[PDB]
RNA sequence: GAUGUCAUACUUAUC
């Protein structure tokens, strides 16, 4: 009845999205219908593990707050540390002595400054589409590069100045490709000095 | 055929970093970094197998003048 | 341990065809070594490429077939 | 002795004569 | 002093030895004592300044063999030997146009060092204990 | 990871 997971991937025009688990289900070819779809949003991957998804990042270390430039731009955070400290040196005499008697005045910073920082300071946040979906390690998977261009700490680690002249400004595996010729790899990549003007491709590649 | 060692590298390299640095020569398929899990270090070595053994050969031959944090990093064929 | 052995799915053993008819001690262990570097060494004698259409393939005539079929 | 005696001199002194 | 004690975000005490949450401070002192928690413990530079350079006038016969340079030197009155190099003409202290020939030069501590140029790519080993020899007797030195 | 006794803490403008 069950049929395996080969004939479940021949069957279906989409074997990409056929997995292991779909096979022993109640329709696999609407599984795999359903699955292989346009607008179709993929299950989670908490479903089959046994931590419900809020026990991983149990001794991890995480940041209190991001606070926003709006919201830091407007004093109102270094006078709520400043309360914070100033409220944590007091004793209990002093809690109960400022509640018959308080002193008015705490902040008192403005008054249209946050109207101005959430009305014309407003800054749009950087969104995702919805087929993005989260998980646990999606906060620390950062790594997800160009062919003829370097970072700027790729380029402090090798010791390679990136300067508008062609002369030190390649790296010095361009003798190489001098000597051997350009990378079948990439036949359109294009290098200063090889293949295309010094001057003129001062970005050290170009891919064309 | 298609996947060269690289040995020489510093623990403070990372592996965007290398598979960014392998870039310049050709597209990388799939970059192995072996470290250990106790201590959290790499062991200074990596594989990086790219779409064809030509084009490994390529990226191994060209790599042999590298120099990563002052140390200077080796290609072989593996 | 045995209830760390127990409830993670291990000492389970299963057959893969396509490295050699190598041993595994659970599910998710496979799944982890399907993506990796031996059994995409282990299917390149064949010819098939590394993709994810050939994730699930056990056998070396299910994979050969999955590839004639693309 | 030698290897650092040669790693020490001046190898910019050329003179042909 | 635990160094597995840490304080999370959100006001609680977190073990990560055990890796373990406690909400109060009671359950945190209290977590250290136990079964778990043992077996956690239970399971886990002068030589060159200071070489005289008066340099003298040097003599060298060369000869072209076939199958080899003879270079007269004073006595030093050391067992530093003199030692050959061979290195590019980009590097010099004036930097003159149209260098891209290679030169071979034998340097020793009281003398100083001779150069010849060699216009050929590789024709003989510039390498010190191959092919060279330094007879201190007669304070001579050779070099094929 | 499950089980069974104890303790701590949290939520739904609950009374």
């Amino acid at each position: 009845n069950r049929f395996t997971v080969a004939e479940l991937k021949q069957l279906v025009a989409r074997p990409d999205v056929v997995e292991m688990h779909d096979v022993t289900a109640q329709d696999p070819k609407l599984l795999v219908h359903l699955k292989a779809t346009r607008n179709s949003v993929p299950v989670p991957r908490h479903w089959c593990f046994k931590r419900k998804y809020l026990q991983g990042k149990r001794g991890i270390e995480k940041p209190p707050f991001e606070l926003p430039d709006f919201i830091k731009r407007t004093g109102i955070q270094e006078m709520r540390e400043a309360l914070q400290e100033k409220e944590e040196q007091k004793t209990m005499k002093s809690k109960m002595r400022e509640k018959v008697r308080p002193k008015m005045g705490k902040i008192d910073i403005d008054y249209q400054k946050l109207h101005d920082a959430f009305f014309k300071w407003q800054t749009k946040p950087k969104l995702t589409i919805h087929g993005d979906l989260y998980y646990e390690g999606k906060e620390f998977e950062t790594r997800l590069k160009k062919p003829g261009d370097l970072s700027d700490e790729l380029r402090i680690s090798l010791g390679m100045p990136v300067g508008p002249n062609a002369h030190k400004v390649p790296p010095p595996w361009l003798i190489a490709m001098q000597r051997y010729g350009p990378p079948p790899s990439y036949p359109n990549l294009k290098i200063p000095g090889l293949n295309s003007p010094i001057p003129e491709s001062c970005s050290f590649g170009y891919h064309a | 055929d298609a996947t060269v060692y690289v040995g020489g590298l510093d623990e403070k390299v990372s592996e965007p970093l290398l598979w960014e640095l392998f870039l310049q020569a050709g597209p990388v398929v799939n970059t192995h970094m072996p470290k250990d899990r106790v201590t959290g270090q790499h062991q200074g070595y990596g594989f990086v197998e790219f779409l064809s053994e030509e084009d490994a050969d390529y990226a191994i031959k060209i790599m042999n003048m590298i120099k990563l944090y002052g140390k200077p990093i080796r290609v072989n064929k593996a | 341990p045995y209830w760390l052995y127990k409830l993670h799915g291990l000492n389970i053993n299963y057959n893969c065809e396509i490295c050699g008819n190598y041993t595994y001690r659970g599910p998710k262990a496979f799944q982890r070594h399907f993506a990796e570097w031996r059994h995409a060494h282990g299917m390149r004698c064949l010819g098939i490429p590394n993709t994810a259409h050939f994730a699930n393939v056990t056998q070396i005539e299910d994979a050969v077939s999955l590839w004639a079929k693309l | 002795k030698e290897r650092v005696a040669y790693a020490q001199i001046d190898w910019h002194d050329f003179v042909v004569v | 002093k635990d160094p597995y004690f840490m304080k999370n975000h959100l006001g609680s005490y977190e073990c990560k030895l055990c890796l373990t949450l406690h909400n109060n401070e009671g359950s945190y002192l209290a977590h250290t004592q136990g079964k778990k928690h043992q077996t956690n413990l239970a399971r886990r530079v002068e030589v060159k300044k200071f070489v005289k350079i008066g340099r003298p006038g040097y003599k060298v016969t060369k000869q072209r063999d076939s199958e080899l340079f003879q270079i007269d030197y004073p006595e030093i009155a050391e067992g530093i030997m003199p030692r050959h190099r061979f290195m590019s003409a980009y590097e010099q202290r004036i930097e003159p146009p149209d260098r891209r020939w290679q030169y071979l030069l034998m340097a020793a501590e009281p003398y100083e060092t001779i150069a010849f140029k060699v216009p050929s790519r590789e024709i003989d080993k510039a390498e010190g204990k191959f092919w060279t020899h330094w007879n201190r007797e007669t304070k001579q030195f050779f070099l094929q």
